[PDB]
Formats: structure tokens, sequence, C-alpha cells
């Protein structure tokens, strides 16, 4: 899932 | 979404960034901190999305400046107590990056080069294009070519937790 990365990215 | 521990922690490391002559507390409420010395910042200096992260949490016009309210609005969206809802809006405006309400294409493709890095290790054109595709298929409902915030609430809601 792109988008679970993509939060990860910003929020993580 | 801030104790008072960390809104009083807050104002400390906010005051560090400014000169000795605007340290007191009313200099320090009026004072605007520009986005240098933000990006800096431990919480901000990692972030690949720190230039538009701090774009989004300015108030003045010129959005090049940080105040202490949007300062603890920032630590606010990216504290461990910001509910889901809140996260998802708050990255629907980092990742809108000409500002206009949808996610297009270039958005997209503007994400994902932030995701891998300027470029050596940069997409090329056609994995660009196949990963838009499919970023598109999943999240575009009606198929309109961009997603909007409903589009994008659903589907983030629909991913796993991130937490
Ligand atoms: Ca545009
Ligand atoms: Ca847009
Ligand atoms: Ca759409």
């Amino acid at each position: 899932s792109f988008w679970y990365g993509a939060m990860k990215a910003l929020y993580g | 979404f801030l104790t008072k521990q960390e809104i009083l922690l807050a104002h400390r490391r906010f005051c560090e960034l400014l000169p000795q002559e605007q340290r007191s507390v009313e200099s320090s409420l009026r004072a605007q901190v520009p986005f240098e010395q933000i990006l800096s910042l431990p919480e901000l200096k990692a972030n690949p999305f720190k230039e538009r992260i701090c774009r989004v949490f300015s108030t003045s016009p010129a959005k090049d400046s940080l105040s202490f309210e949007d300062f603890l609005d920032l630590l606010s969206v990216f504290s461990d107590t910001a509910t889901p809802d809140i996260k998802s809006h708050y990255a629907f405006r980092i990742f809108d990056f000409d500002d206009d309400g949808t996610l297009n294409r270039e958005d997209l493709s503007r994400l994902v080069n932030c995701l891998t890095g300027e470029g050596e290790t940069r997409l090329s054109a056609s994995e660009m294009k196949q990963l838009i595709d499919n970023i598109l298929e999943e999240s575009d409902i009606d198929r309109d070519g961009t997603i909007n915030l409903s589009e994008f609430q659903h589907v983030i809601s629909r991913s796993p937790d991130f937490a």
C-alpha cells in the first residue's frame, strides 16, 4: 500500500 | 492535543530561535520565525516534507514564517494524541503541492519524488506513469483524474494503521 508508506514517511 | 508541559516546553524551544532582544513573552508572541530556522529543528530536519509542512502551518499571508501559535499547531498535528481524521486532513493539505484542493498527477509525481529523493534515486518516466496510474486506480473513485479530500480520507481509512 503506497499510502501506508507515504503516511509513515510523514508522521513516523 | 498538547499538554501544558508540551506547550511550556514549546515556548522555551521557540524562544531559543529568536534574537536575544525578542525573547520577552510579548515579543515572542508577536515574532515570526523564518523557515530556515524551523527546517533545522530535530522534529523537522529529517522529514522529507519539511518544506511543505512549514507552508501548510504558516498563518502569515506570505507563507514564509511561523509564529508561536503556528508552531503549536504543527506540534499538535504531529503529536501522538492527534486523531486519524486530523492527520489525514493535514496529510491531504501537505500532499496538495499547488494548493488547489485536489491531488492530481503532478501532485502525485512530486509526492513520489519526495519519497525517493530529487534524483540519481529518481523514478524513470515509465516507472512514475505506472505507479501514478496504480495510485489513481485505487483512490480516484469518481474517475475524474484527481483525488479530492473525501476520496483521500476514505482511502487512508481503508489502509493499515501506520501507528
Ligand atoms: Ca495545477
Ligand atoms: Ca493540487
Ligand atoms: Ca476524483
